[PDB]
């Protein structure tokens, strides 16, 4: 149960960072029209 | 070193009965002049097993082990009573009121759920004569009630129940009622249960002995609607004999 | 053959008069001055083999006796039906309103 | 359970008769030139 | 609504449940067509209050029917490419569902309910540890009839003494 | 039968999920 | 049906002399019954003691009896166990108890009468409904 | 992507039908008392 | 930005008013859910026990525990439905709660008139009532006029909360879209699926 | 471009089929999760202690169960509302008993159908939109967090929580009336006005503009290949349109622009849902429906029964009977 | 076959009358009333201050 | 008389599914140009 928490915990980690530093890689340039 | 409630909460600890130290290896001598009582007897389940039911008659009708499902919610705790002493010499524990049953559930392999109420409900329990000190041979020999697991205002799927509840299956009014009797008429048992708590650790200073218990009943036969399994339990008990 | 307990007990007296081996303790209201006190002490001092039985209960006075004198005529006394004092149920036997 | 002893065939015929009816609808509609 | 439930179960009838379909679906239609449409308008004047830039003469489009598709197609798996067939299935799918729903009710006329499932009561009554959400619905069903009959249908006359009514425990 | 019955329907809907994604008639703009 | 005399006549004492209620009477008793009492004792009932209603029947068999005006006045003052064997002031709304339950402190003796002038009035009009609980509501 | 140049169109003419349901409902006919037994 | 802010702390509010009883009182708020329903099961265990009852041996309906049962770490806890309730904490309870949970023999001989009072008035005071406050459950008659200062401050600020991050929604997707430059629409003279390539 | 620059812009891609997106990234490993774990508790899980009292409830279809019966069973109520993850329990075989895959599903549709929220925001973001289809999709959402989370946080327990059923909803319908009063309820009557009114102006607005399509084909096919994909000219004749429905009315009760039309469309069933989901979500406190009961008062006091009291004796029949064995109290206070 | 018709008639040799099941109900409690329509006798759901049951 | 359970739906499956494929096969065959 505890090295199931773990992978849980680590893979949950993995895609929460994916996705803050995803939206901290130039978010608002990522559009069709004004690409600054 | 003593603990609080902040402490214990969801640790799982509260399911624990009190343990002695290794070093605990005295003895208590029981005055034959004066009164005894039990301020508290724990009992701790650690295994359940279940009598198996072979259909053949014969065969290897063993205990096998099951899993709990209920989680922590299994020890019975605060358990009071009168510790006499007998003529012969021999101390008889009968049990007057606590924390004296819990619904237990575990599961055999195949995913068969057995309810049971583990119970000391209404134990009498003695030991052997000439047992002038508590020791660490001491065994307390005992019988206890196991009363129905549901009580009589239980009602089952179908609204149908003792004390309450239907007395038919109103889903099939017009079906034959001698199939659907064993169902339709809610029956409470009341059977016996043994153990035996044998005595491992005694503190002769404070009173307080531990050891390891080993109980045998009846499971639920869900009012009357089935078979009950023979349970055996085993696990540790505590108890803290205070003069009275 | 199976049969509700339940059911049979009240084609006994326990269906017509306070039952002092298994009736609930709420009843005892139907009557004046059994309610608590000697209401409390009739469960607890159950089972009774006779009605009159319920005069020998340790501790009354006699003012509580001259109660439970004028009211022995709504009493009675069966088998312990363990269906109903089992569960705590002559304290409370999941009845309200 | 002790279902319906035609509730499999109600079941399968409503089923396979419609289906196999668009499906012979659509196959001979990309067929045509 | 509630005698329907009680004495007929009619959540449970598939008429009635595809009614419930028509109609949500329906609202879901209502709600996306036109958020989707006024979430792609083509600008079509400067205001950004955007009513203005619509008018009523117009041969074109005032919103992109491409720019909705790719969308769709990419969120969800499915879009629509013909505005005729969006249309039409705007009517369908609740006018459909409302003449479902009337069907049901025609038997419920005549009392002839989805009430029960047969093989569900047949094992309940011989297993009285089978219990499903169906199993509980029926005992709600039981006392709705037996707790609001004696007075939503005075002419028949119902006393039923305190004793006869269904009660769980406590309650 | 019955939980086989239920279950295939339901894999022949979650299939026909695939193929009306997948392998759609390709809206073309003309 | 009206809210007549006869309705407002209620025993006063254990002897037998009635009182004739004031319709201002009955209705300031329901406000104050409302105000003070009904969080327990709504329709009669009594929700943290289910076993004792305010049914007229009740209230006759307690010791003293409770079923007129002046037995109920000395309830409110002193509150007993239906045997009236324990004094419950501690546990139950009284004017020797105002202090803990401050609500029963500006309660005069005309509004100890009102109160138990309502009590006595609403079986008389409701029936059974008064004592009853859910299942005549 | 350019389309595949293997692919061929399938045909099954009337008398092939013919022959066909000929075959499957005789087969049928056959075998139903042994699928009944 | 702020209006998701300010959603995310209504919803917050919201839960501090319903559940905490430390900076709301239940002196000033009333009884919190739980509290309540602790408070009934604490009344009927007085109440029973003071007619004889021995509630820590007494078996429910169902086999659990009437008064009291094991929580699934196993304190001791009130019984029935209010076995969810059991992480429920206000000082008129926890003198009865010893190391384990709560605790038998302080309950048998511990409580005090104070607690057995606070107990009725939580337990006729239940967070629960109509929209023209009428107190208690729906199936209650008109007599009772409450509805509970909790009830009213959890539901107008989930109202609130809600209403603020549809706002936040709202203004944070037209903030995007103006300074990309198409909160007033599409471009026709360039649509930018127009450039993209078919997806199939 | 170095892998992370080429990994955001193939997570962001506007080409590919599906668009994944930094909610993407949360929303196709939770509702994965979520979806896998129904279709195998819907199959194939045991029955589960749903009130708490060892009264295991079937929900699955090997247990018993049809498509109209299954579920799968809130968690128990013992839980409460405590975080019942399967390493919290001591095997799989006790977090079936205690109703451990309701909590998995629900959280992670929950947090999958919020980054489904998100997702909608961020393509219109990349497709170059106006932003707001999010928004309308906030009704169902949120409707959604009523039923799964906001009632079971307010009752305390999710086992109080919609069960992921067919019959399991009815039963949490039924339940919410005999406790709440539901129908009663203005916010749920708005919630009504909604989902009628949305039918209503969906089969509205679909007749309309059928009705006014421009005659484009024959008689022997379908009108709908009158409509090309992408075509500038608009499909159907609004003013004639405008002019039925104008007349059908009045002039001034008809819409004559399409975009006021189609904003009146998304804003009925949303705002109607939006209420219906604070309908529930504040009943989760406990302010309920309105009640009358005994309101009507004659002139001795006798209570004139009216239909509300009528609606109180079907809710007095749901509350008694429902989980019959779970009360052992006199009040159903959560 | 027709089992015949039922006389029901409590201990005072009173006949009681079935109150029938009208059409609307799935199910239906058994309660007997005597020929002015009050209650006699009938078949409870809770037993516990049961009055009219046919043992009593 | 007491015939197996599954011998209705295995025959009418055995009819319906090979009856239905050379139907498809036919009818796209006609609708060549
Ligand atoms: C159809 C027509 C609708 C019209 C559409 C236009 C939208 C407006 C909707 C409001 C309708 C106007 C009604 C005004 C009358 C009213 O309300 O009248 C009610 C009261 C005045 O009535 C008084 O209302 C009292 C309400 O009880 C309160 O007071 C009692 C006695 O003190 C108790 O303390 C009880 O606990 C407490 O609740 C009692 O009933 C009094 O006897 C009675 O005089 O006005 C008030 O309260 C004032 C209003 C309070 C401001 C709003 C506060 C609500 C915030 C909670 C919102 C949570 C979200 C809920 C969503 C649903
Ligand atoms: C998910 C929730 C849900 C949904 C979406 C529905 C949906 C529906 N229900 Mg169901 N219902 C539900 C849950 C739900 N139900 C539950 C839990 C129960 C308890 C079992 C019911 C019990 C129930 C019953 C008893 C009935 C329905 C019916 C219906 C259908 C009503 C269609 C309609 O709009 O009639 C509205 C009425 C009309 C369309 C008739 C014409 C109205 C005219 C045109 C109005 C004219 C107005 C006039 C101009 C002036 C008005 C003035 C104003 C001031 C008043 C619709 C399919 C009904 C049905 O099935 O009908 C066949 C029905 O009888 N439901
Ligand atoms: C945090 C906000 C809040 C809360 C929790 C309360 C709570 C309370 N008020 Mg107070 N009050 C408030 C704000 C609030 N009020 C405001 C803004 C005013 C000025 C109008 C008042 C003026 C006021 C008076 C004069 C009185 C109260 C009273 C009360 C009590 C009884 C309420 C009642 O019966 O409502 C009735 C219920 C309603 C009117 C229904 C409310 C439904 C709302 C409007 C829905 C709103 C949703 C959304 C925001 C609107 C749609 C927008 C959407 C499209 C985006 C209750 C404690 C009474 C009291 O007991 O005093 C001692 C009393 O007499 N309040
Ligand atoms: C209809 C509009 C409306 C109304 C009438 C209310 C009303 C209320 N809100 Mg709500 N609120 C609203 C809208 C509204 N709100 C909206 C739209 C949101 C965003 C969703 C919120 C978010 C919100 C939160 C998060 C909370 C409230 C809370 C409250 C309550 C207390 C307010 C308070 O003290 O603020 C605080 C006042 C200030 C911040 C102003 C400055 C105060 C200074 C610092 C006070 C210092 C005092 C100190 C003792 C000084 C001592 C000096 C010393 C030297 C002696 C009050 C009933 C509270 C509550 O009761 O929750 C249930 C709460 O926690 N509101
Ligand atoms: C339903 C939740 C939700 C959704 C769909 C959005 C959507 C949006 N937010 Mg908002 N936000 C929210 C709640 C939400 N918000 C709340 C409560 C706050 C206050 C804390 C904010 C504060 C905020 C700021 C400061 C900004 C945005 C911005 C935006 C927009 C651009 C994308 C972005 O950067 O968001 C980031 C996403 C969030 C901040 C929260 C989204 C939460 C959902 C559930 C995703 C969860 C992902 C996470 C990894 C899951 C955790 C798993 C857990 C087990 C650990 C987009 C429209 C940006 C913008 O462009 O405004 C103009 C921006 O700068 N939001
Ligand atoms: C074994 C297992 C696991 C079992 C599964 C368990 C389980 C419980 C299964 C569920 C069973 C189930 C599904 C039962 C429900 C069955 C049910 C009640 C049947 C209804 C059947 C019926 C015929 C009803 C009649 C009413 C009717 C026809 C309803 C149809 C409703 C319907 C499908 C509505 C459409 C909803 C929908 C999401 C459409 C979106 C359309 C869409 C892509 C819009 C986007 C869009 C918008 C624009 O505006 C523009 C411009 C463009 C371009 C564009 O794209
Ligand atoms: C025997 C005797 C005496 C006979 C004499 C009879 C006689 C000749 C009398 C004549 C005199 C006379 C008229 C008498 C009056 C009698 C009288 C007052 C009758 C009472 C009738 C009555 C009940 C009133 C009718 C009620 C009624 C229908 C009002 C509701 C109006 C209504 C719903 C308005 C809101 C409209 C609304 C905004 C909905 C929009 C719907 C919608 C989304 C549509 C979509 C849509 C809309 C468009 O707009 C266009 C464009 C397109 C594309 C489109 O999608
Ligand atoms: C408050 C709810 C807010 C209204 C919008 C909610 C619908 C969202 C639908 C999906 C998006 C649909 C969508 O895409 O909308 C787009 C539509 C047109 O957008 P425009 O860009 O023209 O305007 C929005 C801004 O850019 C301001 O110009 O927006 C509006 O019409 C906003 C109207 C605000 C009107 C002021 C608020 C008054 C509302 C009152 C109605 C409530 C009465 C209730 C009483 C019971
Ligand atoms: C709950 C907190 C209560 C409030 C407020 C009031 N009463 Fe009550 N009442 C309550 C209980 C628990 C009991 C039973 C006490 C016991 O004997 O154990 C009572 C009893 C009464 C009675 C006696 C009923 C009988 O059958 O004899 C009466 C007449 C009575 N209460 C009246 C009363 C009045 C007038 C109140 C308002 C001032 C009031 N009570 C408040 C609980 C509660
Ligand atoms: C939750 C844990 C992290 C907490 C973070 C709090 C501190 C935040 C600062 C961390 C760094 C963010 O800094 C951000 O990093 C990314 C990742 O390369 C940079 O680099 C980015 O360049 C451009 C941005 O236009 C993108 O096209 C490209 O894909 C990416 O590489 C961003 O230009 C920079 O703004
Ligand atoms: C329960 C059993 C169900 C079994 C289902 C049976 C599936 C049978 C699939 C048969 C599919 C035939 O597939 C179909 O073949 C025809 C020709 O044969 C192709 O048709 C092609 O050739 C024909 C003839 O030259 C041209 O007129 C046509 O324009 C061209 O597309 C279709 O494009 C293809 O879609
Ligand atoms: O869980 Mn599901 O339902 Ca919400 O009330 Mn309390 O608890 Mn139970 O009773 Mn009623
Ligand atoms: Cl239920
Ligand atoms: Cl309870
Ligand atoms: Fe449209």
């Amino acid at each position: 149960m505890e090295t199931l928490k773990i992978t849980v915990y680590i893979v949950v980690t993995f895609f929460v960072l994916l996705f803050v530093f995803g939206f901290l890689s130039g978010d608002p340039a990522r559009n069709p029209k004004r690409k600054d | 070193q003593t603990l609080t409630y902040d402490d214990i909460v969801g640790t799982g600890l509260a399911n624990k009965c009190p343990t002695l130290d290794d070093t605990a290896r005295g003895a208590y001598p029981i005055d034959s002049s004066q009164t005894y009582r039990i301020a508290r007897l724990c009992l701790q389940p650690t295994t359940f097993l279940v009598k198996e039911e072979p259909k053949n008659k014969r065969q290897e009708a063993e205990f096998v082990p099951t899993k709990l499902v209920t989680r922590e919610t299994t020890s019975l705790d605060q358990i009071q009573g009168e510790l006499k002493v007998n003529s012969d010499g021999s101390l008889t524990f009968v049990e007057e009121d606590g924390i004296d049953f819990q619904p237990v559930t575990v599961q055999m392999a195949g995913g068969e759920r057995i309810p049971l109420l583990f119970t000391v409900k209404n134990l009498v329990a003695s030991t052997q004569p000439n047992v002038t000190s508590i020791t660490t041979s001491t065994d307390f020999k005992g019988e206890f009630n196991v009363p129905s697991y549901r009580t009589a205002n239980f009602l089952d799927p179908k609204g149908r129940g003792l004390a309450s509840g239907y007395d038919s299956a109103i889903a099939l009014p017009q079906a034959k009622e001698e199939e659907l009797a064993r169902a339709n008429v809610k029956r409470f048992s009341l059977t016996k249960g043994q153990i035996s708590l044998n005595v491992a650790k005694v503190d002769g200073r404070t009173g307080e002995i531990a050891g390891t218990f080993e109980s045998e009943q009846l499971s639920d036969d869900d009012m009357g609607a089935h078979e009950p399994h023979e349970v055996k339990i085993q696990g540790v008990f505590y108890a803290s004999i205070e003069p009275a | 053959e199976l049969v509700n307990v339940v059911d049979e007990k009240l084609g006994t007296a326990y269906g017509e008069k306070i039952d002092l081996n298994n009736t609930n303790i709420a009843a005892f209201i139907q009557y004046r001055g059994l309610y608590p006190t000697l209401a409390k002490l009739i469960v607890k001092n159950a089972p009774y083999e006779s009605v009159e039985d319920v005069l020998n209960i340790p501790g009354l006075t006699e003012r509580q006796k001259q109660i439970l004198r004028e009211n022995l005529e709504h009493f009675t006394v069966t088998e312990v039906e363990t269906a109903l004092v089992e569960g705590g149920d002559r304290y409370n036997n999941g009845l309200y309103k | 359970m002790e279902v319906n002893q035609l509730g499999l065939i109600a079941t399968a015929l409503f089923v396979l008769v419609p289906s196999v009816f668009l499906i012979i609808l659509y196959v001979q509609t990309e067929s045509q030139q | 609504l509630l005698f329907f439930q009680g004495f007929h179960n009619w959540t449970l009838n598939p008429f009635h449940m595809m009614g419930v379909a028509g109609v949500l679906g329906g609202a879901l239609l209502c709600a996306i067509h036109g958020a989707t449409v006024e979430n792609t308008l083509f600008q079509d004047g400067e205001g950004a209050s955007t009513f203005r830039a619509f008018n009523p003469t117009q041969a074109e489009e005032t919103y992109s029917m491409v720019t909705a598709n790719r969308f769709w197609s990419q969120i969800f798996g499915i879009a629509f490419s013909n505005k005729r067939w969006l249309h039409f299935f705007m009517l369908f799918v609740p006018v459909t569902g409302l003449w479902m729903s009337a069907i049901g009710v025609v038997g419920l006329a005549l009392n002839l309910r989805s009430y029960d499932f047969i093989s569900q009561e047949i094992r309940a009554a011989e297993d009285p540890e089978f219990e499903t959400f169906y199993t509980k619905n029926l005992l709600l069903n039981e006392g709705i009839r037996a707790w609001m009959a004696p007075q939503d249908q005075p002419h028949e006359n119902f006393v039923f003494p305190e004793e006869v009514l269904p009660r769980g425990n406590a309650l | 039968m019955e939980t086989i019955t239920y279950v295939f329907i339901f894999a022949c809907i979650i299939a026909l999920f695939f193929f009306a994604i997948f392998f759609r008639e390709p809206p073309r703009i003309t | 049906a009206e809210l007549t005399p006869e309705v407002l006549t209620v025993p006063l004492n254990s002897e037998g002399k009635t009182i004739t209620l004031t319709e201002k009477q009955y209705l300031e008793g329901k406000r104050l019954f409302q105000y003070a009492c009904a969080s327990c004792h709504v329709g009669g009932i009594t929700k943290t003691n289910p076993s004792l209603d305010l049914r007229t029947e009740t209230l006759a068999l307690a010791t003293p009896p409770r079923d007129n005006i002046e037995g109920l006045v000395d309830y409110m003052k002193n509150p007993t166990t239906y045997d009236g064997e324990q004094e419950i002031a501690e546990v139950h709304p009284s004017l020797r108890s105002a202090d803990i339950f401050p609500k029963m402190r500006n309660l005069t003796e005309k509004d100890l009468v009102a109160i138990a002038g309502h009590i006595l009035v609403e079986p008389k009009i409701l029936g059974d409904k008064w004592g009853g609980g859910k299942v005549y509501y | 992507m350019e389309p595949n140049p293997n692919r061929q169109p399938v045909e099954l003419n009337r008398t092939s039908l013919y022959l066909g349901l000929l075959l499957i409902l005789v087969l049928a006919l056959l075998f139903s008392s042994y699928f009944f037994n | 930005y702020s209006l998701g802010a300010l959603s995310m702390m209504g919803f917050i509010a919201t839960c501090f008013v319903w559940f905490n009883n430390t900076v709301y009182p239940s002196e000033f708020y009333g009884p919190t859910g739980p509290e309540a329903s602790q408070a009934q099961a604490m009344t009927f265990l007085i109440r029973d026990q003071k007619l004889g009852a021995n509630v820590g041996s007494a078996q429910g309906p169902t086999g659990l525990g009437k008064y009291l049962m094991r929580s699934p770490t196993g304190e001791i806890i009130f019984g029935g439905e209010t076995m969810r309730f059991w992480d429920f904490r206000g000082p008129w309870l926890e003198p009865l709660r010893g190391p384990n949970g709560l605790d038998l023999n302080k309950i048998k001989n511990d409580i005090q008139p104070w607690q057995e009072r606070r107990a009725a008035e939580y337990m006729t005071h239940a967070p629960l009532g109509s929209l023209n406050s009428v107190g208690g459950v729906a199936t209650e008659i008109n007599s009772v006029n409450f509805v509970s200062p909790r009830s009213w401050l959890a539901t107008s600020h989930f109202v609130l909360a809600f209403f603020f991050l549809v706002g936040h929604l709202w203004h944070a997707g037209r903030a995007r879209a103006a300074a990309a430059g198409f909160e007033k629409g599409i471009d026709r003279e360039s649509e930018p699926v127009l450039s993209m390539p078919s997806l199939d | 471009a170095n892998l992370w620059e080429r990994f955001c812009n193939w997570v962001t891609s506007t080409d590919n089929r599906l668009y994944v997106g930094w909610f993407g990234v949360i929303m196709i490993p939770t509702l994965l999760a979520a979806t896998i774990c129904f279709v195998i508790a819907f199959i194939a899980a045991p029955p589960v202690d749903i009130d708490g009292i060892r009264e295991p409830v079937s929900g699955s279809l090997l247990y018993g169960n049809n498509i109209i019966t299954g579920a799968v069973v809130p968690s128990s109520n013992a839980i409460g509302l405590h975080f019942y993850p399967i390493w919290e329990a001591a095997s799989l075989d006790e977090w079936l008993y205690n109703g451990g895959p309701y909590q998995l599903i629900i959280f992670h549709f929950l947090l999958g159908a919020s980054c489904y929220m998100g997702r909608q925001w961020e393509l219109s973001y990349r497709l170059g939109m106006r932003p707001w289809i999010c928004v309308a999709y906030s009704a169902p959402l949120a409707s959604a967090f009523a039923v799964f989370l906001i009632y079971p946080i307010g009752q305390g327990s999710f086992s109080d929580g919609m069960p992921l059923g067919i019959s399991g909803t009815f039963n949490f319908m039924i339940v919410f009336q005999a406790e709440h009063n539901i129908l009663m309820h203005p916010f749920h009557q708005l919630g009504v006005a909604g989902v009628f009114g949305g039918a209503l102006f969906c089969a509205m607005h679909g007749s309309l503009v059928t009705s006014s399509l421009i005659r484009e084909t024959t008689e022997t096919e379908s009108a709908n290949y009158g409509y090309k994909f992408g075509q500038e000219e608009e499909t159907y004749n609004i003013v004639a349109a405008h002019g039925y429905f104008g007349r059908l009315i009045f002039q001034y009760a008809s819409f004559n622009n399409s975009r006021s039309l189609h904003f009146f469309l998304a804003a009925w069933p949303v705002v109607g849902v939006w209420f219906a989901a604070l309908g529930i979500s504040t009943m989760a406190f406990n302010l309920n429906g309105f009640n009358f009961n005994h309101s009507v008062i004659d002139a001795k006091g006798n209570v004139i029964n009216t239909w509300a009291d009528i609606i109180n004796r079907a809710n007095l029949g749901m509350e008694v009977m429902h989980e019959r064995n779970a009360h052992n109290f006199p009040l159903d206070l959560a | 076959a027709w089992k015949g018709h039922a006389v029901f008639r409590n201990k005072e040799g009173e006949e009681l009358f079935v109150r029938r099941m009208p059409a609307f109900f799935e199910s239906f409690p058994v309660i007997l009333t005597d020929k002015n329509g009050v209650v006699k006798a009938d078949i409870p759901f809770r037993r516990a201050e049961s009055k009219y049951s046919f043992e009593q």
